[PDB]
């Protein structure tokens, strides 16, 4: 009778579900690219410190 | 009449809750979208020196080679 109100409830309970579904596949996505990113950043902070170390290493050589 | 004003300020209650949620929710999202292409950039310089540096890095090895 009034399960009508039951059974609105429940979908609208559902369409809410799969809109926060939703949601997390797009935070999800940009999180993991955002990790992936911070990764490769340090990757590359590393190897300027360490291109750095070897050119001021041949600069000195070649002042002798 | 007492049910109409409960029923129009629980639904209206309830629409406040939605629309703050939806600017939380866009809000995040917002940042992750400016985080993720500020590291686009700050990878792109880093990126750059690290290439300008592995070609320095190059011709002072040759330099060194020239005197040996
Ligand atoms: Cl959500
Ligand atoms: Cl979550
Ligand atoms: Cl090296
Ligand atoms: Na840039």
């Amino acid at each position: 009778e009034e399960e009508k109100r039951r059974v609105r409830r429940e979908r609208n309970k559902l369409a809410a579900a799969k809109c926060r579904n939703r949601r997390r596949e797009l935070t999800d996505r940009l999180q993991a690219e955002t990790d992936q990113l911070e990764e490769e950043k340090a990757e590359l902070e590393s190897e300027i410190a360490e291109l750095q170390k070897e050119k001021e290493r041949l600069e000195f050589v070649l002042v002798a | 009449s007492q049910e109409r004003i409960k029923a129009e300020r629980k639904r209206l209650r309830n629409r406040i809750a939605a629309s703050k949620c939806r600017k939380r929710k866009l809000e995040r999202i917002s940042r992750l979208e400016e985080k993720v292409k500020t590291l686009k950039s700050q990878n792109t310089e880093l990126a750059s020196t690290a290439s300008l540096l592995r070609e320095q890095v190059a011709q002072l090895k040759q330099k060194v080679l020239s005197h040996v």
